[PDB]
């Protein structure tokens, strides 16, 4: 058990004093249950008897949940206790894992109570067995208690550096650790392996830390932290999307929670129209009404769900490779794999980050996140197949205002392919009809119009009601195109709009500007002008002053 | 051999900040640095009781890996400890950048200090939770080792300032700045004397800088053989939006020659009122604007505009409106956005320490988590800016194109 490990120094946070919180009573039979757990922690060193000196307190209890268990609610002399090094937040992914001939698990029985405690800091764990006549069994840790703030930063550490010498020794056993276990991996003889595992065993049996023998030591397959581990592959943990008629907030937390959890195997998982239904979300109480995209979406994930999906382990000597694929409006879905068939793991991508954007934008900004989640799982980059050709993406971001990082990359033709729906004008056109657009809106009555005069001769206004300047300014511009040839040349003074049409959307949040675009792509060519407001530039000027008689 | 004590501003903790996940060969590389380092007795390993952290890259300035500090959050948080400059080093004909930053780690760090200087060099795939080290000396990027070093800096340098009276030397964190204006032969010749007087004194040391040509760059207007409407409308724009800069602009004989409701590829002759006050707007472009005065209390701020076929243009200033400074870079293109706007930026923080002696605060036109991965590849400064990331595409681009 306990073992000749040095100690972390720890302190409590500067100007802090140790907890005082008082004991409450406890059954008889509970007292009991306390007195013969702390005799026998006593007896292996874990905790010792205390003078009366030690002002401290932390109430302790007693429950079966037989096998009564003692636990102590350390929370305040958590809070009085200084920060350490934030213990492994992130888990190693799956896909990230080295295949490896032979792997074990060992788990650490009382890991925590075999590491000491800082001598200095012992007094500020005092606890105390209740006396049913209030009397009074003070008590006091040596060992890292369970519940304290420090046990995982400590441990963690200390078991770090146990492990060191043997690591030397053995360059080629691949040691995990992971909160109070490890998981050894190796390319030898199951013999070989088994005997390097009794070693370490030993090793660490040497500083006080029992774990496993072959039969007790766990077998494959390995229900960890939500996945399954087999030899050979992986993959998630049963999904239950469940099925009620009405939906509150927190029930389509935990749904997209799920489904998010499963797309990272399951391919096509969407998610989108549900978690738009979380907007203003408020409270996790309200029933949220679900949309029939919402249902529909929902629909789709049960039917994926239906089949059985594995992702591969990694070996650092083949390529690693990332597809993409459309999914729908907004949706994307990519691959990773090194195999052509054999997933590593699977994703998707379904941000607008903006009211409107256009497939290319979002194309790139899926490879961004493919890029950062390979360098996190496996230390590189992948190669991208895509199926979006030169040309294409090479006009998108030399026109692109934004810098873009795009990396070398292989056309796969798979419909549907990305595209440019339409592009705009650089010029001017000859020939072709000019309108003058202008919208317009009292910003209390909410009532507006929207019109255009154009170089033919031809005027027009159009009423609305609850609408906005920004809003009558586009609507303008989708008159401008409804009424036009092929061709059409349209002056704003909005740079409202002028910013909405210039970053040349092919999606939008707003039925106008999906109306907008609809027109656009019918159009042949169209070249959109702006002009500063109120200065008298012809047209301009017309359509103003016909906008707001 | 003697440490000077260091404090942090009261009422501020250590820094906190999240290691960046690195390639495989970025974190090899930071594993051999730190073992050098190590065996050196530049750093030392840290236990679990130390929570602070100070994110670490491995970058080239180049054909071995080196190791960079973003010290961005400790410097913010000792600053009082660590905040003179000459207004002569942007007059001269010729600077050159020196990099003294090796000089650092002669000096051992306050020992109370030390937890504040931890870093953690990451694991793949959350393996492991990562190497964690301390500086035992002043590390190269944190604004108290310039500040520290000032002394023996003086004390190495009083010699050459005694025999080059005219040669200004400006400190900047690890680099020292060296303006003369002398030729260019004999600058290079007084550099070098500079360099060897530093070596033989025990300082290690490994940039043309010209500030007597920079400037900020005039507004400049078309110039057309025949105008059409269109040409007239973005012309009288461009000159609507100048004359918040220049109040004399003035576009009545200008937008007059689109009286009606003209086709907007329409050849419109310019008269000649017109073309008077297009002249007289171009001289008042010319002349600079005035009551644009520079306040050191207050950040600079940087934006720059991608404009296509390499070039970027930048405006530095503190308030709306008012440029200390504007410019445009080109890149003779295996040219990259990303390559170009990394470099651009490296060179607005340099001529902003030259002229003003600290760096500006960036607004980048790209994406947050493309700059995050990317931005190292290219970088070869041991300094690191502020920065932001933001969109306004509007007209601002062809404006200051
Ligand atoms: C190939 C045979 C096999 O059973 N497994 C296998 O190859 N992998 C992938 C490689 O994974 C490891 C490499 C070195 C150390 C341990 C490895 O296994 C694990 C890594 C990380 C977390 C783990 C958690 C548990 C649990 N419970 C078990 C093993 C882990 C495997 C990965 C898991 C299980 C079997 C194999
Ligand atoms: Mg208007
Ligand atoms: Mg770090």
């Amino acid at each position: 058990p306990i073992s000749p490990i040095e100690t972390v120094p720890v302190k409590l946070k500067p100007g802090m004093d140790g907890p005082k919180v008082k004991q409450w009573p406890l059954t008889e039979e509970k007292i009991k249950a306390l007195v013969e757990i702390c005799t026998e922690m006593e007896k292996e060193g874990k905790i010792s008897k205390i003078g009366p000196e030690n002002p401290y307190n932390t109430p302790v209890f007693a429950i079966k949940k037989t096998k009564w268990r003692k636990l102590v609610d350390f929370r305040e002399l958590n809070k009085r206790t200084q920060d350490f090094w934030e213990v492994q937040l992130g888990i190693p992914h799956p896909a990230g894992l080295k295949k490896k001939k032979s792997v074990t698990v060992l788990d650490v029985g009382d890991a925590y109570f075999s590491v000491p405690l800082d001598e200095d800091f012992r007094k500020y764990t005092a606890f105390t067995i209740p006396s049913i006549n209030n009397p009074g069994i003070r008590y006091q840790y040596n060992v890292l208690p369970q519940g304290w703030k420090g046990s995982p930063a400590i441990f963690q550490s200390s078991m770090t550096k146990i492990l060191e010498p043997f690591a030397a020794q053995n360059p080629d056993i691949v040691i995990y650790q992971y909160m109070d276990d490890l998981y050894v991996g190796s390319d030898l003889e199951i013999g070989q392996h088994r005997t390097k595992i009794e070693e370490l065993r030993q090793h660490l049996l040497r500083w006080g830390l029992t774990t496993p023998d072959k039969k007790h030591q766990k077998e494959p397959p390995f229900l960890w932290m939500g996945y399954e581990l087999h030899p050979d592959k992986w993959t998630v943990q049963p999904i239950v999307l469940p099925e009620k008629d009405s939906w509150t907030v927190n029930d389509i937390q935990k749904l997209v929670g799920k489904l998010n959890w499963a797309s990272q195997i399951y391919p096509g998982i969407k998610v989108r129209q549900l978690s738009k239904l979380l907007r203003g979300t408020k409270a996790l109480t309200e029933v949220i009404p679900l949309t029939e995209e919402a249902e529909l979406e929902l629909a789709e994930n049960r039917e994926i769900l239906k089949e059985p999906v594995h992702g591969v382990y990694y070996d650092p000597s083949k390529d690693l490779i990332a597809e993409i694929q459309k999914q729908g409006q907004g949706q994307w879905t990519y691959q990773i794999y090194q195999e052509p068939f054999k997933n590593l793991k699977t994703g998707k991508y379904a941000r607008m980050r903006g009211a409107h954007t256009n497939d290319v934008k979002q194309l790139t900004e899926a490879v961004q996140k493919i890029t950062t989640e390979s360098i996190v799982i496996w230390g590189k980059t992948p190669k991208f197949k895509l199926p979006i050709q030169k040309e294409t993406w090479e006009t998108w971001w030399t026109e692109y205002w934004q810098a873009t990082w795009i990396p070398e990359w292989e056309f796969v033709n798979t419909p549907p392919l990305v595209k440019l729906w339409y592009q705009l004008e650089k010029e001017p056109i000859v020939g072709a009809e000019t309108f003058y657009v202008d919208g317009a809106a009292n910003r209390e009555t909410k009532l507006g119009k929207a019109g255009y005069v154009t170089n033919k001769g031809r005027q027009k206004v159009v009423p609305l009601t609850n609408t906005t300047n920004q809003k009558t300014e586009l609507q303008a511009i989708y008159l401008a195109l409804q009424d036009s040839g092929l061709e059409v040349n349209i002056v704003t003074d909005s740079q409202y709009a002028l910013g909405i049409i210039q970053a040349q959307p092919d999606k939008s949040e707003s039925e106008l500007v999906n109306q907008i675009i609809e027109q656009l792509i019918k159009k042949e060519k169209v070249y959109l002008a702006w002009v500063p407001a109120h200065k008298g530039i012809g047209g301009n000027e017309q359509v103003d002053k016909l906008v707001s008689a | 051999i003697e440490t000077v004590p260091v404090k942090l501003k009261p009422g501020m903790d250590g820094p906190k900040v999240k290691q960046w996940p690195l390639t495989e060969e970025k974190i090899k590389a930071l594993v051999e640095i730190c073992t050098e380092m190590e065996k050196e007795g530049k750093i030392s390993k840290i236990g679990p009781e130390n929570p602070y952290n100070t994110p670490v890259f491995a970058i080239k300035k180049s054909t071995k890996w080196r190791k960079l500090v973003d010290f961005r959050e400790l410097n913010k948080r000792t600053q009082d400890f660590w905040e003179p400059h000459p207004a002569g080093l942007k007059k001269k004909k010729s600077v050159t950048v020196l990099d003294v930053g090796d000089a650092y780690f002669s000096v051992p760090l306050d020992e109370d200090f030390r937890k504040y200087t931890a870093f953690t060099i990451p694991s793949i795939n959350n393996e492991t939770p990562g190497i964690r080290y301390q500086y035992n000396v002043l590390p190269q990027g944190w604004k108290g080792s310039p500040a520290i070093f000032q002394s023996s800096m003086t004390k190495i340098l009083e010699p050459f300032k005694k025999q080059n009276p005219d040669i200004v030397i400006y400190q900047y964190m690890d680099d020292l700045y060296v303006g003369s204006d002398l030729e260019i032969g004999q600058h290079r010749t007084k550099i070098e004397e500079l360099r060897q007087h530093l070596l033989r004194w025990g300082l290690t040391t490994p940039y043309e800088l010209h500030p007597d040509k920079w400037t900020v760059q005039p507004i400049v207007l078309p110039e057309k053989d025949s105008w059409t409407v269109n040409d007239i409308q973005k012309l009288v724009g461009k000159l609507n939006w100048a004359s918040q800069i220049y109040p004399g602009i003035k576009v009545r004989q200008l937008s007059k020659l689109l009286r009606g409701t003209k086709a907007l590829t329409e050849v419109i002759p310019l008269t000649e009122e017109a073309e008077l006050e297009l002249a007289e707007n171009r001289e008042i472009l010319k002349e600079p604007v005035h009551g644009v005065y520079y306040d050191p209390s207050k950040d600079l701020i940087a934006e720059i505009q991608k404009q296509g076929q390499g070039q970027w243009t930048y405006q530095i200033y503190q308030e709306p409106f008012k440029n200390l400074k504007t410019g445009k870079y080109a890149r003779m293109r295996h040219t990259n956005d990303v390559k170009q706007l990394t470099e651009a930026v490296q060179k607005i923080t340099t001529e902003s320490i030259v002229i003003w002696g600290k760096t500006p605060k960036f607004k980048l036109p790209i994406q947050k988590e493309t700059w995050e991965t990317w931005w190292t590849e290219y970088w070869q400064a041991t300094w690191i800016p502020e920065w932001e990331f933001v969109n306004t595409p509007p007209l601002v681009k062809l404006w200051y194109q």
